[PDB]
RNA sequence: GGAUUAAAACUAGAGUAGCGAAACGGAUUCGAUACCCGUGUAGUUCUAGUAGUAAACUAUGAAUACAAUUAUUUAUAUAUAUAUAUAUAAAUAAUAAAUGAAAAUGAAAGUAUUCCACCUGAAGAGUACGUUAGCAAUAAUGAAACUCAAAACAAUAGACGG
């Protein structure tokens, strides 16, 4: 999973995507695409 | 050199030994 | 002619207007059957005291000069010794300055550090008021002043993304480019060789004469300067 | 025989390997970099229960 | 390096002693020449470039890349159940360097023991050089050429 | 005995470069194997941020 | 590069004399020191002879002089007591 | 040149159970200044020093290149049908070759190279004298005369062995 995982106790990986803007470019892509 | 041979070295060894104690006294006596 | 002779200068600054040279000959030495190096001492007078411990110079003979002095300097062949001295003197002047700006840079660096610790706000509280205000909408003053302890004038979800980076980031990056030059610079010339014909029409639009006429080592080298001038300067 | 006996790095050589090396480096670098930072981030899940008050 | 020729010759006598049919040495240009002379003089049936591996079998061109990992292969001769190299030492030695005029080197060819070098025997070969070249010392008087005795060969 | 008399171990007394680092590694937040705390104040608080933003999505 | 290595051992030489000052009696990790010391004189020896700009550059920075580099050194009890190593 | 250097010994201040030179006793013995037993001082312990000696031994200086096998461990690595298997080093054991007076050595006591120490019949003698160092015991350095045609090592066959 990566960012996107679901466990309490996640890795590098999820604040990596934070400061990279990938885990808020995903989520607005998700969004789009539930539009 | 064998245990033999070293024998006459410390029967050498034993006299000088045995010399410089006897001189000791003496010093201490006409000391 | 006069006896001349080629020494390292052993001793200087001693005796006015003398140096100590050592000089080595070659001597056969009949009972260990060897051809030998002997040594030897020379007095030597430095009419304009040039000369340094260390130079390597060549002494020719002169009339008796004093009891033991029958030669003089003739020639400084290499001045590794007059080297020495100068790159002493400007050794001390330049770590000086070093010296100094270091200094400066250790108790700025400390200020900024004292200063830092008398300011109670924290980043992450700091980075707690900024997120929400900015959900919330509330606009104490603590936020302009947050908007100088920071300098970040707009507070939006793209600022605190910005207050946050970590310089690894960064580095992720320019590792990725650096990979992928080498790996295109390597493919670019592996496949290149393998075809001749697209290897000579290369050659010639990027400017060879006649690339057709030129050796394995002398064309690939060309190659490589090409494929590392189209990937390295176009970039 | 007639062959040199070494032949001596071209400059564009010299230029690729020295990419090479200093990719090496600073991938090396880079690795141990975030292996700690992943090692902070695991201390951090467990600092709830360490006791500093 | 004399150093890496007598380690080489020495070399070259343990192989001898146990019958290997190839093996290698360092990759020099002094280690070339010496090889090459044994294998025109016909100690050696075979010299080939190689790696530490073994021999090349197509050339591989020498870099500072593989310059550490280079070796030269030779091919050691035996007839009759006796080995043909039987023996190899310096003449001129680390310690002991010797450099011998033509004139001193026609004597040592001709049963004159020359600064303790024992005069050349039947079917031995002694090796000079002279300006980085190796050469049988036959050939240097003939050129007329003042050179250093490396070693003897038998 | 006017001899630059240094002490061939330990050098000069006061040399800057060898006080400066020795001062160095007794200032206040100095961290060990590796850390920075400049680099991990902002981790930390990365952290906390990037698990809010992932409890927005 | 010999600069480099100069610094890198100056470091561990101050902490192994700190070591010594309060284990006087630490032969072991004594003669440890001892052979540093004279591995840095060795390096810089070199450094000398290999490019001298930065050879006096170096040292001076590291507080030393080109007697305590040439010069042979033992580290013996007369160093130890015409330098106070040890204090009082 | 420098540093470190067992046991004994020495200089100060502590400690002192057990052990234990010496000493004084008990036995044994023809005798017993011994072996055994008792009482047991120095010493053995700690702190701060002196001293730099041992069968301080592998009786074998250090470094480098190289040479035929096996076994057994260890380490690193690789693989998988995942627990073994395959590699490359180290150590140890038994060896080929080689070396050697032989006993044997075996990766050196082999093939080579480089550097240091040391030896030149026995006895006299590691003594004498001098010198240097040490509180001291001593330690280092270190002869000659006289006399002799000896003296020594490995191995062989015996004889002998409480
Ligand atoms: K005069
Ligand atoms: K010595
Ligand atoms: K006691
Ligand atoms: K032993
Ligand atoms: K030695
Ligand atoms: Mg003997
Ligand atoms: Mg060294
Ligand atoms: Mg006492
Ligand atoms: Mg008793
Ligand atoms: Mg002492
Ligand atoms: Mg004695
Ligand atoms: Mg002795
Ligand atoms: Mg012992
Ligand atoms: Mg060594
Ligand atoms: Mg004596
Ligand atoms: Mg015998």
């Amino acid at each position: 999973m990566g960012s996107l995982s679901n466990e309490k106790f996640f890795d590098i990986s999820l604040v990596d995507s934070y400061l990279n803007k990938d885990l808020k470019n995903i989520s607005n892509k998700i969004d789009s695409k539930l539009n | 050199d064998s245990v033999m041979r070293k024998r006459k070295k410390k029967m050498k060894k034993h006299k000088l030994r045995k010399r410089r104690k006897r001189e000791k006294a003496e010093r201490r006596k006409l000391s | 002619a006069r006896q001349n002779f080629l020494g390292l200068v052993v001793s200087q600054g001693k005796m006015q207007k003398t140096v100590k040279v050592r000089v080595e000959t070659k001597v056969f030495n009949k009972k260990i059957n060897k051809e030998l190096f002997h040594r030897r001492d020379y007095l030597v007078h430095d009419e304009g005291e040039i000369s340094r411990e260390g130079d390597l110079v060549r002494i020719e003979a002169t009339r008796p000069l004093s009891k033991r002095k029958f030669f003089a300097i003739a020639e400084i062949i290499r001045n590794k010794g007059q080297q020495f001295a100068l790159y002493e003197s400007e050794a001390q002047l330049s770590v000086a300055k070093e010296e100094a700006q270091k200094a400066k840079e250790f108790l700025d660096k400390r200020s900024v550090r004292e200063n830092k610790l008398n300011e109670k706000t924290t980043l992450l509280r700091d980075i707690r008021t900024i997120q929400d205000a900015l959900s919330s909408g509330s606009t104490p003053k603590e936020l302009l002043e947050i908007k100088q302890r920071y300098g970040i004038q707009d507070f939006s979800q793209e600022t605190v993304r910005q207050l946050l980076q970590l310089d690894i980031s960064g580095l992720e990056v320019n590792l990725e480019k650096q990979r992928s030059l080498i790996d295109r610079i390597q493919t670019r010339l592996s496949e290149l060789l393998s075809n001749d014909l697209k290897c000579d029409q290369f050659l010639k639009d990027h400017g060879v004469e006649d690339p057709l006429t030129l050796k394995k080592n002398i064309k690939k080298n060309l190659l490589r300067k090409h494929v590392m001038m189209d990937m390295q300067q176009p970039s | 025989m007639s062959q040199p006996l070494l032949r001596n790095r071209s400059p564009e050589e010299s230029e690729l390997l020295k990419l090479k090396r200093n990719y090496n480096r600073s991938l090396l670098n880079f690795q141990a970099h975030k292996k700690k930072l992943n090692e902070l981030l695991n201390l951090y899940h467990v600092a709830n229960e360490f006791i500093v008050t | 390096s004399l150093v890496k020729l007598a380690n080489t010759c020495a070399h070259l006598q343990n192989c001898s002693k146990v019958r290997v049919a190839l093996t290698s040495i360092p990759y020099t240009k002094l280690q070339l020449q010496f090889a090459y002379n044994l294998y025109q003089q016909g100690f050696l049936s075979s010299l080939q470039k190689g790696s530490t591996m073994g021999p090349d079998k197509d050339f591989v061109e020498v870099t500072p890349d593989n310059i550490s990992t280079r070796r030269l292969w030779v091919g050691l001769k035996y007839r009759d159940n006796k080995p043909v190299l039987s023996s190899c030492k310096l003449i001129s030695k680390p310690n002991s360097r010797i450099h011998l005029p033509m004139e001193d080197m026609k004597k040592l060819c001709s049963g004159v023991t020359i600064r303790n070098i024992k005069p050349l025997q039947p079917g031995e070969l002694i090796l000079v050089r002279a300006h980085n070249n190796i050469m049988d010392i036959n050939e240097a008087i003939s050129k007329k050429l003042d050179g250093e005795v490396l070693c003897r060969v038998k | 005995a006017s001899t630059d008399k240094v002490d061939p171990v330990l050098g000069r007394a006061d040399t800057p470069f060898i006080t400066r680092i020795m001062a160095e590694l007794k200032e206040p937040l100095v961290l060990s194997k590796g850390y920075n705390i400049e680099e991990v104040d902002k981790f930390l608080a990365a952290i906390e941020s990037a698990k809010r933003e992932r409890a927005e999505l | 590069s010999s600069e480099v290595q100069a610094a890198c051992m100056t470091v561990r030489i101050q902490n192994m004399a700190n070591h010594i000052k309060e284990h006087r009696k630490d032969f072991a990790n004594t003669r440890n020191l001892r052979i540093l010391v004279q591995q840095r004189q060795a390096i810089l020896r070199y450094l000398k002879r290999d490019n001298p700009e930065k050879y006096y550059w170096t040292i001076q920075k590291l507080g030393l002089n080109d007697a305590a580099i040439t010069d042979e050194f033992n580290m013996d009890r007369r160093y130890m007591q015409d330098y106070e190593f040890f204090g009082d």
